[PDB]
């Protein structure tokens, strides 16, 4: 019995440290701690797969239980990135097949997934694979799906949301129906499936007692009544298709929705069918009227009925009027997204504009807001001040102002941005997309100066000259990822700002004063710094994408993508 | 009532259900060596004392707000003692108690930086600068 | 002339809408 050290107890304690940022530190106190973290780390996420070799990952964390890889830049979600850009997942699955023999959950995000590489996954990991998330991926088919549902007999969560694949049949769903029991969450929310049987979906609901969430394609809701009755423990449902014919005015008034259902969004839902929600609106906590066919007035009447709503996603049709309703009925609101609707034939009505009015109304009512993303048709410095004044635990704030409107009340937002950034000091992600006059170099530097916590920024049309970008660059202590498009800065100005930024590890840019030389970008050449130049897919000016990588320049570039390498 | 003989000869009179918090003393009333009292010579007597105190109070949950209270106040001890308790809970088998001592040590780490850590534990940093750099690079560029 | 790029999930929907 000698005095007991930490070293006598650390292997045990380490497994109680859950925070990814504390494991980070802990791995760095010494060689022993590093090894212990290495052999106990359960989940890792790579924000950019090209950042390291799959070898390096398996060597560092041999006993991962969960992995998550992201590929294509965020811009890809906007048909800005070429389809062939890369993000291929195969090297990663041959590595999983061979060295991550403990893996029970895989999440691919914005990646290329082939039938082969998922057949490989399925066989390699089989019964052990509890969860698989094909999140916004492409390049596979139903054969792939069929392969993972037959070999991975114990899948608890299976997801394809917004993924695109080739649909050759429906046997994958049916194979789930006939043999799966463990299913807890099933998700093909933004997907064109035309060959799967609602019957199978119902027979799955019957057999999976722990089925909590399911999101789905353009199924006719009526075809799902069998389903809903059977899905007792269902808490979330999004998707489906409400199709009204005139021949039935009460087509949908006899809907059994599962009793616990509290997170939902019915697609195409009009004002006529909207009422089927009233019977239990008190209970609804998440609402997805993103793909709903109801107008500004109809919004107010529904929102007004859901006092316990904490998440709401809708189009700008919600209107200022809608935002005002939200303002005093839903005080517990934590996340709000207002995507932009049909900006073609008028708005979607004459109240389908959000403005200073709505924002400042919202800022006063829903003070518990943590996430706010909004496409606005008009702002005022005042509104941003009220934001930064009332809602303190805002972590994620994104604002984009539409070019629809010709004159914007008061434009240079320098002083509004500032009070906002100063009031919400919990802010980690921040996006600000304007029109040209939107922000002066003075304001831009205000952003650098007052965003100590922000790791990610998406910047719109900020600044007036490179003076602004430089002023900006002397700030942003913790900026890691920077995305800017539609800016007036020059190559050497960018390259310079990159050098000044301490924390930056990922840079994407579209639109900048170029030079045939190309050589001005070069003045940011560091070791481990990869820079790439891009076109565009689904007039599109050059993209710059640069990131740190321990791996070197990728092998798998398309023809459309150029890798800069000192003097050519 | 059961007898527990500490690591320096020290009989301890403890109740039935109190000693049963330890699945080590539970799985030892089968092949009941209890005839001569349960011998456990890997626990300092000073420590075993503190352990019984914990189990005593938790069993009196027959009659939650005021528990996290006593618990927090129970943990106001020095590091060296804290560690000896973890070791003890692991030697016995008190799951509720390990989840507390370990978590107490973990709380000491949560928030500190690598230097601040080996400072408040007195640990010599044995990283070659290349090693430290690779690890740091992996940590901030690739994984997490 | 940089147009506001539409998030693809909504682009798909806005067409189905009409
Ligand atoms: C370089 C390409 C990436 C982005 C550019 C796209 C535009 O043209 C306008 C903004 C959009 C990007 C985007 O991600 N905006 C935020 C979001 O979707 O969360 C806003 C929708 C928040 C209100």
């Amino acid at each position: 019995s000698c005095v007991a050290t930490v070293d006598d107890v650390i292997e045990q304690v380490m497994t109680y440290i859950t925070d990814p940022k504390d494991r980070d530190s802990a791995s760095l106190v010494c060689r022993r701690w590093f090894k212990i973290d290495s052999e106990t780390r359960e989940h890792v996420t790579m924000a950019l797969c090209y950042t390291a070799t799959p070898d390096r990952l398996s060597r560092r964390f041999p006993n991962l239980r969960s992995l998550k890889l992201k590929g294509k830049p965020r811009a890809a979600m906007f048909n800005l990135i070429p389809e062939n850009w890369g993000g291929y997942v195969t090297p990663w699955v041959t590595e999983i097949s061979n060295n991550l023999r403990q893996l029970k959950s895989v999440h691919f995000r914005r990646m290329i997934v082939s039938d082969l590489d998922l057949d490989r996954l399925a066989k390699a990991r089989a019964d052990d694979l509890e969860t698989l998330k094909l999140d916004k991926c492409s390049g596979f088919t139903t054969d792939g799906l069929l392969s993972i549902v037959t070999h991975c007999r114990k899948i608890k969560t299976l997801l394809m949301e917004e993924s695109s694949f080739s649909e050759k049949d429906g046997k994958w769903l049916h194979e789930l129906a006939q043999h799966n029991t463990s299913l807890e969450v099933l998700n093909f929310y933004m997907t064109e499936f035309a060959k799967i049987s609602p019957k199978d979906l119902e027979t799955i609901a019957r057999n999976c007692r722990s089925l909590v969430s399911v999101k789905v394609g353009d199924f006719e809701i009526l075809e799902l009544v069998g389903f809903f009755k059977a899905a007792a423990n269902l808490e979330e449902f999004c998707g489906g298709s409400l199709n009204e014919d005139i021949g039935m005015p009460e087509k949908y008034m006899n809907l059994v929705f599962p009793r616990k259902l509290c997170r939902l969004g019915l697609s195409y839902m009009g004002p006529n069918e909207m009422p089927i929600l009233f019977p239990f609106a008190a209970q609804i906590r998440k609402l997805d009227l993103l793909y709903a066919l109801l107008e500004t007035e109809d919004h107010c009447t529904l929102i007004q009925k859901c006092p316990n709503l904490e998440v709401l996603e809708t189009r700008n049709v919600i209107g200022d009027r809608g935002l005002e309703v939200l303002a005093q009925y839903c005080k517990q609101l934590k996340r709000l997204r207002i995507e932009r609707g049909a900006d073609e034939q008028g708005m979607e009505d004459e109240e389908g504009l959000v403005s200073q009015r709505g924002l400042i109304a919202l800022a006063q009512g829903c003070q518990e807001l943590e996430y706010m993303a909004v496409y606005v048709s008009d702002i005022t410095n005042e509104s941003l001040e009220s934001i930064g004044t009332y809602l303190k635990n805002l972590c994620d704030f994104r604002l984009v102002l539409l070019d629809r409107e010709e004159r914007i009340t008061d434009l240079p937002l320098d002083n509004g941005v500032r009070s906002l950034l100063i009031g919400c000091k919990k802010l980690r992600r921040f996006a600000f997309y304007l029109r040209q006059g939107g922000l002066t170099d003075l304001g831009l530097s205000y952003i650098g100066q007052y965003s100590p916590n922000v790791r990610w920024m998406l910047l719109g049309y900020v600044g007036e000259s490179d003076e602004g970008l430089m002023e900006f660059s002397r700030g942003c202590p913790n900026l890691q990822k920077l995305e800017m498009r539609g800016c007036c800065f020059s190559e050497r100005a960018i390259a310079a700002a990159v050098t000044k930024l301490p924390s930056l590890r990922y840079l994407w840019v579209q639109g900048y004063r170029a030079s045939m030389t190309g050589q001005d970008l070069m003045q940011m050449a560091r070791p481990y710094w990869n820079i790439e130049l891009i076109p565009s897919r689904r007039e599109h000016p050059a993209h710059i994408l640069a990131y740190y990588s321990l791996a070197g320049q990728r092998t798998d570039c398309p023809t459309t993508v150029r890798v800069l390498k000192e003097p050519i | 009532k059961i007898v527990l003989k500490s690591s320096d000869g020290e009989s301890f009179e403890v109740e039935e259900a109190v000693a049963l918090e330890s699945q080590t003393i539970a799985h030892m009333v089968e092949d009941d060596c209890v005839d001569n009292g349960v011998p456990l010579p890997n626990v300092t007597s000073k420590i075993l004392a503190k352990v019984i105190e914990y189990c005593k109070r938790h069993v009196e949950a027959a009659a939650d707000d005021d528990l996290k209270a006593w618990d927090a106040d129970f943990m106001k001890i020095d590091q060296a003692t804290l560690f000896e308790l973890i070791l003890a809970a692991n030697y016995l088998n008190i799951k509720n108690l390990l989840d507390l001592t370990c978590q107490t040590v973990a709380d000491m780490i949560k928030g500190k930086t690598p230097e601040e850590i080996r400072t408040t534990f007195n640990i010599k940093n044995d990283f070659t600068p290349e090693e430290e750099e690779e690890v740091r690079r992996e940590n901030q560029w690739a994984f997490e | 002339e940089l147009p506001i790029a539409r998030r693809a999930s909504l682009h798909r929907f806005l067409e189905k809408r009409k």
